[PDB]
RNA sequence: CGGAGGAGUACGAAGGUGCGCUCAGCGUGGUCGGAAAUCACGCGUAGAGUAUAAAGGCAAAAGCGCGCUUAACUGCGAGAC
RNA sequence: GCUGGCGACCAUAGCAAGAGUGAACCACCUGAUCCCUUCCCGAACUCAGAAGUGAAACCUCUUAGCGCUGAUGGUAGUGUGGGAUUACCCAUGUGAGAGUAAGUCAUCGCCAGCU
């Protein structure tokens, strides 16, 4: 369960996500990567699990670098409650998702386990994703 | 020294170290003595007799040192004196040196406490003496609590060589 | 019950002159909290930093000196 | 001399952001030629042929040759530019060798 | 070396308000051989009187002392009545009121010029 | 009844002026003495400070000292926000 | 052509490294008698002078090492009209930041000395 070990502060606006994830689109660190086509948010469990699958799959093997981390906090009201009384409290954490950003990239595996894996982790996320490779440009 | 250092000294550490120019001979700019006397806000006594032994050992007026900066580990508080320190130039630190070279170290139970390193990297020598005593002042008695010095000597040479050739041309031990 | 709720009143900073226009002695042309502008030629600054004209001319901006610093002035 | 690209020169009415994008519809790719001694200019190329080139590994270490009309111009692919999400080649960069 | 560049920081506060003040200045620079008096224009660029220990007329003295400064003086001042300037502000330069300086400021005030 | 902090004071000097001075950090050596007291030399560098919360500022430093002092004056006041 | 003072300008002008300069100028330099000075000290400030040296310093030259400047093209954003609602598309106008090619070891003014 990722999560920033202090913050500044511990609220934050609601925000608008939009355009594209320019920064972040390009594989660097691994051969082969996991890249999402929509927009949206990534919870820490949804980043933890995916991560569970994908190392269960290719047996620890090689190396996963996750290139998402979650420093949004989103709050909730404490249910049964009015409208006003200030802002609810933190519950969990996102991470903004752009179409474009590399959510997982894999180093030391074969093309077909890392795909098979890859596969498996989509069934996780709440967004269309693609599979890239490493490229000279 | 003054005439002496400058009639033999200057000529023999040319020809010794190989320096093109007389100009960048070693030379010896100013001496000073400092001493930490902390936890002096307990007495309020010891660092009145430290001035006086300054003035004692050197025939100058002492200046009291403030601490800069407070720490709760120690007791100093943020501007409250806790050293002194003196500086001698031209003649008189001539006086010092040749006065404290030729008695004192005699003077002192142990020998080969200063080594022939322990420069700063540039040409200057600190010296870390215990015992008030070993100076042209009155013996244990008629004296209170025992203090020590720190002598750092600073010089125009640039490295510890020309440091060390021209602190030996003087006569220090090492 | 929540913790905030506070706020000061309006203060109405800002330029109040821009560059071209003409002025007469007196008037005040930047309201600033600090020196984001400095007073330059026949302009003057007061106890809060305001800076103000002491001459009748056109007012100018600038960027000038070692530190790049933002200049006014006024040309008679 | 084993890379050929066949190119149309993009002039000023064909310039700008509207027009560009005009042209990525059209399955055009917009590229600039800049160099030693010499003027940048600005080509438009097929996406086909970019696709295909940038396939093969040799083709970015190796000169190949821009050929619009009868001008030949003999470069070194410096930059690409990629959709975020699609990857497809927005806009290319040669210098002259 | 530190020492020029204190002297220009002490300088640099007087010749900014004498700028500002937008008066005619009078210069004075002192090395242990000469010493040395300009009168500059508002600007601060034009030089419209000049004198020192390299004139002729001073040059084979000792032209490093307060004697000289004094001729120094009166020479400066003499040449800034034929230019035409009568009030002018006194810039030291970074260096103390005193001695050479102040002898040459007191020749200028007995050749007539203003501060 | 959105998200975060402060105030209901202090100071005859912590005001005026003339003159003068630069911080913080790190490394080398140096009695107690060290993680860190004071001394000395360097290195790179505004990261110090500004009675107090934050912001806008601060080299002619608005930061820091010393001598003399009371302009922490009276009557006003073109012109502006 | 060299040196000094005062400015314009504030890195394409700055740092760093390397090398040169003594006729005059400047700088170190002598010591401290009278001026003046250090919460100690002729270290700084100051005075009175030329026995030495251009060592340091300051200036001048060389180098793209650090730094700085920086297109063209494309991309993002955006005013107006229209079409859509994860925040896009079209027509029209506008147009960065980053990065790429490339550039830079400044340029002027007043006065005075020495050839
Ligand atoms: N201020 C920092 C200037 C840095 C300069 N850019 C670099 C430079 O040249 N450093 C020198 C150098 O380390 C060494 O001298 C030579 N030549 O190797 C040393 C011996 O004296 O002196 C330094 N310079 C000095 N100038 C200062 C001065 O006058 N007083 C106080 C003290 O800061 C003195 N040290």
């Amino acid at each position: 369960m990722l999560q920033p070990k202090r913050t500044k502060f511990r609220k934050v606006h609601k925000g608008r996500n939009t355009g594209l994830a320019h920064r972040g689109s390009t594989v660097s660190f691994g051969s082969i990567a996991i890249k999402a086509t929509e927009r949206g948010r990534m919870t820490a469990r949804q980043i933890e699990a995916a991560r569970r699958t994908i190392s269960r799959r290719i047996k620890r093997g090689g190396k996963i670098f996750i290139r998402v981390f979650p420093d949004k906090p989103i709050t909730e009201k404490p249910l049964e409650v009015r409208m006003g009384n200030g802002k609810g409290n933190v519950e969990y954490w996102v991470c903004e998702i752009k179409p474009g950003k590399i959510l997982y990239e894999i180093e030391g595996v074969n093309e077909d386990l890392a795909r098979e894996a890859f596969a498996l982790a989509a069934a996780k996320l709440p967004f269309k994703t693609t599979i890239v490779t490493r490229t000279v440009m | 020294l003054k005439a002496r250092y400058n009639d033999e000294l200057k000529a023999k550490l040319q020809e010794e170290l190989s320096i093109k120019n007389v100009m960048e001979i070693p030379r010896i700019t100013k001496i000073t003595l400092n001493m930490g006397v902390g936890a002096a806000a307990t007495d309020k006594k010891l660092l009145d007799g430290a001035v006086a032994d300054m003035q004692l050992i050197a025939g100058q007026k002492p200046v009291v040192t403030l601490a800069r900066k407070s720490i709760a580990g120690f007791k100093i508080r943020d501007g409250w004196p806790i050293g002194c320190k003196v500086t001698l130039r031209g003649d008189q630190m001539y006086e010092f040196l040749d006065r404290l070279i030729s008695i004192a170290i005699p003077r002192i139970r142990d020998f080969r406490g200063f080594s022939a390193k322990s420069f700063d990297g540039r040409g200057n020598y600190s010296m870390g003496l215990k015992e008030q005593i070993v100076f042209p002042e009155i013996d244990f008695d008629k004296i209170d609590r025992i203090r020590g010095m720190d002598i750092t000597i600073t010089t125009t040479a640039r490295t510890d060589d020309e440091g060390r050739a021209l602190m030996r041309a003087f006569g220090f031990p090492f | 019950s929540t913790k905030n709720g506070r706020d000061s009143n309006p203060k109405m900073l800002g330029v109040k002159v821009y560059g071209g226009q003409t002025v007469t002695a007196g008037n005040i042309i930047v309201r600033q909290r600090g020196t984001e502008f400095h007073a330059g030629a026949n302009v003057g600054m007061g106890r809060d930093h305001t800076l103000f004209a002491t001459a009748d001319g056109v007012v100018k901006f600038e960027v000038k000196g070692q530190f790049g610093r933002r200049y006014v002035k006024v040309e008679t | 001399a084993n890379f050929v690209l066949n190119a149309q020169a993009r002039a000023e009415d064909k310039q700008g952001k509207g027009a560009s994008r005009r042209l990525r519809r059209e399955s055009l790719v917009p590229a600039i030629i800049y160099g030693g001694n010499a003027e940048p200019v600005a080509v438009t190329l097929e996406l086909r042929e970019l696709v295909k080139a940038l396939e093969s590994n040799v083709f970015f270490e190796e000169v190949v040759e821009i050929k619009v009309g009868d001008k030949v111009e003999n470069v070194k692919i410096q930059a690409l530019q990629r959709h975020p999400a699609k990857n497809t080649p927005m806009h290319a960069d040669f210098k002259r060798a | 070396n530190e020492k020029k560049q204190s002297r220009l920081r002490r300088a640099k506060s007087t010749r900014l308000h004498i700028r500002a003040l937008g008066a005619t200045r009078l210069c004075v620079n002192r090395t242990p051989r000469h010493i040395y008096a300009q009168v500059i224009s508002a600007d601060g660029g034009k030089v419209l009187a000049q004198a020192s220990t390299l004139d002729a007329s001073l040059r084979s003295g000792t032209t490093g002392n307060i004697e000289a400064a004094t001729k120094v003086g009166a020479l400066i001042a003499e040449r800034a009545k034929a230019a035409g300037v009568t009030k002018v502000a006194f810039d030291r330069s970074g260096f103390k009121y005193h001695g050479r300086i102040k002898a040459l400021a007191d020749a200028a005030r007995e050749g007539g010029l203003e501060f």
